[PDB]
């Protein structure tokens, strides 16, 4: 009946830190603190239900524990067990769960071999320094993925105005047959070739230009094509580099439990 | 627009433009750059005469050009006083066609165009019926802006374009009033006399609370004294220059003319503050209404024509939607094992039921088909329930870890209040930097726009008939059929109004506050406690809990503000916090936390809002809150994710907000002429020398369109500074590797010597500068805290403005150093060691004689107040470049967003260099009488902000949605309870704040 020893109760853990551990778990998994006010002697527990985490302050008075105005059980290690047992229901009807999962404080140590204190003396070395590797290459895939997403509606843009400039020299020539056809067909029976080759030569050179903008667009067109690829690639380079770089992070981090198997900066202060 | 042709930055002195005539015929036209459209279609008819079947062509005068502008806008060019160059073309070709349409709107639309930086017929295109409707339902919003300001013409133009600059309080703390001589202040007034526009100045000395009209009596007054008037002949001028004069301030375009008491006008507090003299100048008022032209507001063409249900209260089923399948999912087949999309239900931030995911899907079909069911009744449901969904991958092994691929969410009912049914396609978001949950619920709502992007498609049910929201008679009727004094809990309830909004709520708390909901409305402060207790899937409660909201008694702004964060998004809640300020903000506190308001329009589940028509109302009935309104909202229209909204909210207020639109037009040419410059620097010439850079610049300054448009407008950082010709003699680029420009303009205000002559500004392009704005503005809230308390503490919150995307304006402030470079002004004393006594001989040198002990006073209470300020904000462990302390004393720190970047030991820089300047050059500085009084300033400043604690928490977490990756969740702000020690009580605050006080002394 040791609180210092629960596998729950891990004491001196900020708001912030119970809620990195209780993100997206299954509901009845629970976790017990002191408070954040550390005045000595007074607790919280928090309990994932609803996809929230819930928190309910342990009351302490005659050496008697609980969490209402009646109060009974002789430690917290007695009103946890009990509430591992049977339901909060007793509590709240609308809280039917029970304290299903604890999550602990030294249950994932994932230190295999002889713990020589190269552990941290050379192993945390190489995982920080693989992290912050990964971490870079992150920060830099995601700068020249928002350059290349930029440069993309920046063309994007370009092609559809190349679109409307072509869609008005297109009605530029239908316009140009509409009313020259007529004309055309006068000067034919005058015997006026003259003006008809003055009239072909700009028709000619209308689509002449509208040729040199159409082969723009394409040209354009596949620099947006082959830019686009290359960004759908730096994506999924980025999706597979997240989550090995949370594994990395997490690896590195509970390293530090070793450090804290001897308990001072002591160690640390070597790769400092 | 990058240029004056697509891929150019300037067109060559003549150029061809390919002309399209009605006819068939294309004629090439040699014309100048300058040359005006009236120009070009002169000359143009007047070559048409050379080519085949000009017979078909009507009379110049019928016709008018289109082109396509860089914008992909098809654009009619009806102004043809604008110059070829001007027009932002694609490519240099002309369309003739005959004008159609309103010529008057379509020259303004493209007016507006130009400053919300995209087309307004964008929005035409739009098939969204919400986005259609809210460009015509504003407008009444804006007639009654206009119709308001123009009732008392010209008086209430003129209160329009230049609005009382007040404290929101008559009060002066006693402190400030004891720099009056027994209650009174002098003051000069200035008058030009025309023929030769020469000065002269009348001294007067009256009581602080005097109003302008007695100001002006008190010098027809003074200057009457030898002209023997009787009693009401003095009375017949006193009212002959009461009612033709009005006084504004020498050297900048601030006016006084609501008959507030005089020390009331910001100005003037502060000359007395600064104990300096106040210089007005008494003006003629026909002439000030002179430069006000008049300005109407026409009805755009969309304002006016357009081309059973059941209650979600009788659907007798629980929640399901279908996920289908997804698309453009960029994902590796070999690194990743599968994918599937995780969802939810909220209500804000908090879940209304557990999550639920599909199954997990091979990476090569992203196809689901899964009808999720959810734990909630859909009449459970409340108003602004939120779907919240992501697509995620998995890796497995060591633990199996998730990451989210891309998100979106979708409010569940729409902006007419009816439920959403059948298929549905939305386009996901990129996940933001630094972000790992899995969903994101306070992303905006909406699908992107950008193509080839992911896309998830999905079904809901479609319930025999439309479905709509419960009207609020129903309502409160089933509050009614639902609901079917104490001491010791007293006190309870009121200690827990004390506790900040991110304090810790327990489950016994929060459904205590429910059980005593009805005695909460006697210590109102408690309602965003309360609402935070409400069981908000549960239609029992929120019906019984709006009831309580309808009859609540207002709360004051600094309070009502929380409720329009991420955490309230039911439309009662929020419009009750709008009336509330609608009510009790006044326009220097609204100006004050605007960043904050226009931030939360974000979180607004509608583009239609009690709050967005209140900012409008307000942005068009007061100018200068108009203006930022205007930068704040244009800074971000590059964001995709908002561009809609604040373009919609933009084209409104350029809609109404009159001639000032000129003016915007002209900053926004300005910064986008020094933008092209400036990305010329970076990109086109990284490779080059820093003397070829200047040589560059020189040049290109000294261009005559150029100076033209830098030269002549507002300062954006303070409209009221007008910017004139430009002191090209002291512009420079500067060493900052993003090497931003040094700007200095002559100040054209006749009276400018009074003020200040030249004024100057960095332009800076590559840096996030909202860091720095939301810090700036932070020390500015605590200076007033400080300063109304009594402590006068003189902070300098130096104007910052982000103008776009990485880019804005910072104010220089004159007569000012570096810590470095003041020691480098001394020289060594220990082994290679500067000499700490440095920074307290230059501070003698610069304040010879009796105003030593001023500029002595001047520095340790700016050193306390940045001290403070710093430390609380997690800013401490600066360089010594990035502290600075002017001449005259006063210490501030800067370039704040370089030093949250640059962290990816101490708690606030307490240099030794200082300690010599507080004690005044004494042996064992920490233990002299100078010293015991400047840290006891320190702690009086912390606990004064602890005591405001709730606004500083309040403004961070509304700035949750802006995209700082410094603020992306609450857990953020956390680090502002640590250092506050708010779970902690006073003393215990107190000795955790002393403590690391002497951290700060590096020793004790
Ligand atoms: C060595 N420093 C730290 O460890 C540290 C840890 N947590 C922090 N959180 C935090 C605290 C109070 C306010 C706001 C935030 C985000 C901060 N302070 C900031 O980041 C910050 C401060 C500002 F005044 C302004 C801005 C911005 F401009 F981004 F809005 C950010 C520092």
């Amino acid at each position: 009946m040791s609180l210092q020893d629960a596998e729950w109760y891990w004491g001196d853990i900020s708001r912030e830190e119970v809620n990195e551990k209780l993100r997206d778990t299954a509901d009845g998994t629970f976790l017990v603190r002191d408070a954040s006010t550390k005045m000595h002697g007074d607790y919280t527990l928090t309990l994932r239900k609803g996809g929230n985490n819930k928190l309910i302050k342990i009351f302490h008075r005659d050496g008697k524990y609980g969490f209402s105005d009646p109060l009974t059980f002789s430690s917290v290690v007695e009103l946890i067990n009990h509430y591992r047992n049977e339901s909060l229901a007793q509590y709240n009807p609308k809280l039917d769960v029970k304290l299903l999962y604890p999550v602990s404080k030294y249950q994932q140590d994932q230190v295999v071999k002889e713990d020589n204190i190269e552990a941290v003396g050379k192993k945390l070395h190489e995982y920080n320094t693989q992290f912050q590797e990964k971490s870079r290459e992150y920060d830099r895939l995601y700068e020249e993925y928002t350059r290349t997403s930029q440069e993309i509606q920046m063309k994007r843009t370009a092609i559809e105005a190349f679109n409307e400039t072509i869609k008005i020299f297109e009605e530029q020539c239908q316009t140009q047959e509409r009313y020259s056809k007529e004309y055309i067909e006068k000067f034919k029976r005058e015997g006026n070739e003259k003006e008809i080759q003055r009239i072909m030569h700009n028709y000619d050179k209308l689509k002449s230009r509208i040729s040199e903008i159409i082969d723009s667009r394409r040209r354009l067109e596949e620099d947006l094509k082959k830019q686009a690829a290359e960004y759908r690639e730096i994506d999924k380079r980025m999706n597979s580099i997240k989550p090995d770089l949370i594994q990395l992070r997490k690896t590195r981090d509970q390293y530090l439990m070793w450090l804290t198997q001897k308990g001072v900066r002591q160690k640390k202060l070597n790769e400092w | 627009s990058s240029g004056e042709l697509w891929g150019i930055h300037l067109m060559p002195p003549r150029i061809l433009v390919e002309c399209l005539l009605p006819n068939g015929m294309i004629v090439t036209l040699e014309c100048l750059r300058e040359a005006t459209l009236i120009t070009i279609k002169h000359e143009l008819f007047k070559e048409a005469r050379k080519y085949p079947l000009h017979q078909l062509l009507q009379d110049e005068s019928s016709y008018i050009f289109v082109s396509v502008t860089q914008e992909a806008e098809r654009e009619e060019f009806f102004d043809e006083t604008r110059r070829l160059c001007d027009l932002r073309l694609f490519q240099p070709f002309l369309k003739v066609i005959e004008p159609v349409g309103n010529r008057e709107e379509k020259i303004l639309n493209r007016e507006i165009g130009f400053a919300i930086g995209m087309p307004v017929c964008e929005f035409d295109m739009v098939k969204d019926p919400e986005v259609q409707d809210f460009r015509r339902n504003i407008l009444n919003v804006c007639k009654e802006a206009v119709d308001l300001r123009d009732l008392n013409s010209p008086h209430s133009r003129a209160m329009y374009v230049y609005p009382p600059n007040v404290e929101s309080s008559p009060e002066l703390p006693k402190h400030i009033y004891n720099k009056l001589d027994k209650g009174q202040i002098i003051v000069v007034i200035w008058v030009i006399v025309s023929p030769n526009n020469d000065k002269q100045k009348y001294t007067l000395k009256i009581n602080h609370d005097c109003v302008p009209e007695q100001v002006i009596a008190e010098a027809i007054r003074k200057k009457t004294r030898s002209m023997l008037l009787s009693s009401e002949q003095l009375k017949l001028c006193v009212l002959e220059y009461q009612g033709k004069y009005i006084l504004k301030v020498c050297g900048c375009d601030e006016y006084f003319l609501e008959k507030y008491p005089l020390s009331q006008y910001k100005y003037i507090r502060s000359c007395i503050m600064l104990g300096r003299m106040p210089n007005l100048m008494l003006m003629a008022k026909e002439s000030l209404y002179s430069q006000l032209p008049m300005d109407c507001f026409t009805m755009p063409s969309y304002s006016r024509r357009i081309s059973s249900t059941k209650s979600l209260w009788v659907i007798n089923s629980a929640l399901r939607i279908k996920i289908l399948c997804a698309t453009y999912v960029n994902v590796n087949i070999r690194d990743i094992d599968k994918i599937y999309v995780r969802t939810g239900i909220y209500h804000g931030g908090e879940p209304l039921c557990d999550n639920v995911n599909t199954q997990r899907v091979p990476c090569s079909n992203p196809r689901w088909n899964e009808w999720l069911n959810y734990d909630i009744y859909i009449p459970d449901l409340p108003r602004a329930a939120r779907l919240c969904l992501s697509i995620c991958s998995v890796k497995g092994r060591a633990k199996e870890e998730h990451c989210p691929l891309a998100w979106g969410n979708i409010n569940l009912f729409d902006y007419t209040d009816t439920l959403v049914s059948g298929k549905m396609a939305l386009n996901l978001w990129p996940v933001p930097h630094g972000l790992e949950d899995l969903l994101n619920p306070i992303g905006v709502t909406g699908s992107n726009p950008n193509k080839e992007t992911p896309c998830l498609e999905l079904e809901f049910d479609w319930f025999s008939s439309v479905v709509k929201f419960p009207d609020m008679s129903v309502i409160e009727e089933h509050a009614n059929w639902s609901v079917s004094l104490r001491e010791n809990d007293k006190e309870q309830l009121k200690a827990i109004s004390t506790r900040d909004p991110l304090s810790e709520i327990t489950e016994q708390e929060k459904d205590f506050l429910w059980s005593h909901r009805h005695y909460c409305v006697t210590i109102p402060e408690i309602l965003p406690k309360l609402l935070l207790s409400v069981k908000w899937n549960s239609r029992d409660e929120v019906a019984q809990m709006y009831c309580l909201v309808k009859d609540w008694p207002p709360i004051k702004p600094e309070q009502a503000m929380e409720l329009l964060d991420c955490n309230y998004p039911d439309p009662m809640v929020r419009g009750f916090a709008v009336r509330c300020l609608e009510k009790y903000l006044t326009d220097d506190k609204l100006s004050q936390y605007l960043i904050q308001l226009v931030q939360v329009l974000k979180y607004e589940q509608y583009l239609d809002n009690l709050l967005v028509r209140f900012l409008l109302k307000k942005a068009l009935t007061n100018q200068r809150i108009g203006h930022f309104f205007f930068w704040h909202l244009k800074s971000e229209m590059h964001n995709k994710t908002v561009s809609q909204r604040f373009g919609l909210l933009l084209e409104s207020y350029c809609r109404a907000c009159g001639m000032y639109l000129k003016h915007l037009n002209r900053q926004v040419e300005a910064m986008e002429k020094l933008i092209n410059l400036t990305d010329i620097l970076k990109q086109e010439k990284k490779d080059e020398t820093q003397k070829v850079q200047m040589k560059f610049l020189v040049e290109q300054m000294r261009r005559p369109d150029f100076m033209d448009a830098l030269q002549g407008f507002l300062s954006p950082l303070n409209p009221a500074h007008q910017l004139g010709n430009l002191r090209l003699e002291e512009c420079r680029i500067m060493s900052s590797a993003k090497r931003p420009l040094w700007l200095n303009w002559e100040n054209p205000d006749i009276m400018s010597e009074l003020l200040f002559q030249n004024n100057e500004i960095i332009f800076k392009n590559g840096d996030d500068l909202r860091q720095d704005m939301l810090t700036l503005q932070i020390i500015r809230i605590m200076e007033n805290i400080w300063q109304n308390q009594g402590l006068d503490l003189r902070m300098l919150p130096y104007g910052c403005l982000s103008i776009g995307d990485c880019v804005g304006l910072i104010e220089v402030v004159r007569n000012s150093h570096t810590i470095m470079q003041i020691q480098c002004k001394g020289g060594l004393k220990g082994a290679l060691q500067f000499n700490s006594h440095t920074l307290h001989q230059w501070l003698k040198d610069k304040n010879k004689g009796e105003i030593y002990d001023a500029a002595i006073d001047l520095f340790t209470r700016s050193c306390a107040g940045y001290c403070v300020a710093t430390f609380i904000l997690g800013i401490g462990d600066r360089h010594n470049s990035n502290i600075m302390v002017k001449d005259d004393g006063q210490l501030f720190h800067i370039d704040f967003g370089h030093f949250l970047d640059h962290k990816k030991r101490v708690p606030f820089v307490l240099t030794q260099d200082f300690l010599i300047v507080i004690s005044k050059g004494a042996q064992e500085c920490t233990k002299t009488r100078e010293f015991e009084r400047f840290q006891e300033m320190c702690y009086k400043a912390y606990l004064a902000i602890r005591q405001h604690a709730n606004l500083f928490i309040n403004l961070f977490s509304m700035m949750l949605g802006s995209g700082m990756p410094e603020l992306q969740s609450f857990d953020d702000i956390a680090y502002i309870r640590k250092t506050l020690a708010l779970d902690k009580t006073e003393q215990e605050a107190l000795e955790y704040f002393m403590k690391q006080m002497n951290d700060a002394r590096h020793g004790g």
